């Protein structure tokens, strides 16, 4: 299960 | 043995040619098992291994919705980076991420990965401690500061130690029998003319899996390093790999040279010579 | 920031004249991911060229496998031509049945 990415 | 669950993510802007192209690719122990590709009308997470087909509709739905969310986050990230680097709006740019976990035989996390690249260059990466970030340049320091305040490392650490480890277990229960596939190389030597009194002996390794392999040539019990040619290991396209190693030898001296093939599927390495056909 | 593609052109199986096979054009070590791959038969474009989905390596460079159905003959020439922004002109790599 892929992580929920945070904005850079 | 050790196991890994890693997602390779790409967002590529294409100004005027449409929306950024977004890809999410999942690998269990180096094998692609799931894929999301935004380049579609109703894009969806797809199985890439038959053992994933057993996951129910709720799983595919959740992963699809999550991938479309990440896609939108990377679309914003692409605009944020143009600002950080002072770039024009009409050039194509790339964001890439490697995110995932490596777990040992004991189920403990060995390595956690959260690595970003912008235009094929390191941008920011989570350190081995799973607490601090390594920023490659000035623009990444803006991201580091923002993520330090928001406690991003801690949120990621929870994912890597929790969800990632737990989901890798689930996928391994499904794919282990298929994942442990080992195809031993089938090796042969070919003979080719060279100008004058020289010949090329090419030692071939075919139909092997996994890709890791070593081919050597020996003369008088010593491995030939200088003057030995090789090709990078390459896919046959049917799930197996190919490699060759060749050496230039004196004509008439072909039987003085031995090729050695080293592979995980080989309890004993293969030893072979040029066998002139009948 | 650009990476020059490395190209390998080879058959799926050891080549035998008159026996159907698959011809591969493996392209690696490139960045940006935008690439144009053509497979040529006696200098002419091959229409049915299948492409793998594009993937990238730990070093961030992209790779893709292009392939086509072919029946080798002693005299037919096969090549892979690649167009990528790291190069001033398209790069052509000929199939050598011994490699």
């Amino acid at each position: 299960r892929a992580v929920i990415f945070a904005n850079i | 043995g050790p196991h890994s669950l890693r997602y390779f993510v790409t967002a590529v802007s294409r100004p005027g040619l449409g929306e950024p192209r977004y890809m999410e690719v999942g690998y269990v122990d180096d094998t692609e098992f799931v894929r999301f590709d935004s380049d579609a009308e109703n894009p969806r997470y797809e199985p890439r291994a038959r053992w994933m087909e057993q996951e129910g509709p709720e799983y595919w739905e959740r992963e699809t919705q999550k991938a479309k969310g990440n896609e939108q986050s990377f679309r914003v990230d692409l605009r944020t980076l143009l600002g950080y680097y002072n770039q024009s709006k009409g050039g194509s740019h790339t964001i890439q991420v490697i995110s995932g976990c490596e777990v040992g035989s004991d189920g403990r996390l060995l390595r956690g990965y959260q690595q970003y690249a912008y235009d094929g260059c390191d941008y920011i990466a989570l350190n081995e401690d799973l607490k601090t970030w390594t920023a490659a340049d000035m623009a990444a320091l803006i991201t580091k500061h923002k993520w330090e305040q928001a406690g991003e490392a801690e949120r990621l650490r929870a994912y890597l130690e929790g969800t990632c480890v737990e989901w890798l277990r689930r996928y391994l229960k499904n794919g282990n029998a298929t994942l442990l596939r080992t195809d031993s190389p089938k090796a042969h030597v070919t003979h080719h003319s060279r100008p004058e009194d020289k010949v090329t002996l090419r030692c071939w390794a075919l139909g092997f899996y996994p890709a890791d392999i070593t081919l050597t040539w020996q003369l008088n019990g010593e491995e030939l390093i200088q003057d030995m040619e090789l090709v990078e290991t390459r896919p046959a396209g049917d799930g197996t790999f190919q490699k060759w190693a060749s050496v230039v030898v004196p004509l008439g001296k072909e039987q003085y040279y031995t090729c050695h093939v080293y592979h995980q599927g080989l309890p004993e390495p293969l030893t072979l010579r040029w066998e002139p056909p009948p | 920031i650009q990476k020059t593609p490395q190209i390998q052109v080879y058959s799926r199986h050891p080549p035998e004249n008159g026996k159907p096979n698959i011809l591969n054009c493996y392209v690696t070590q490139f960045h940006p991911p935008h690439i144009e791959i053509q497979m040529l038969k006696n200098g002419k474009k091959i229409p049915k060229v299948e492409m793998s989905d594009m993937s990238f390596s730990k070093d961030w460079s992209f790779y893709i496998l292009a392939h086509t159905e072919f029946t080798p003959t002693e005299t037919d020439t096969y090549a892979c031509r690649v167009k990528h922004d790291s190069m001033a002109e398209p790069k052509t790599v000929y199939w050598d049945r011994d490699m």
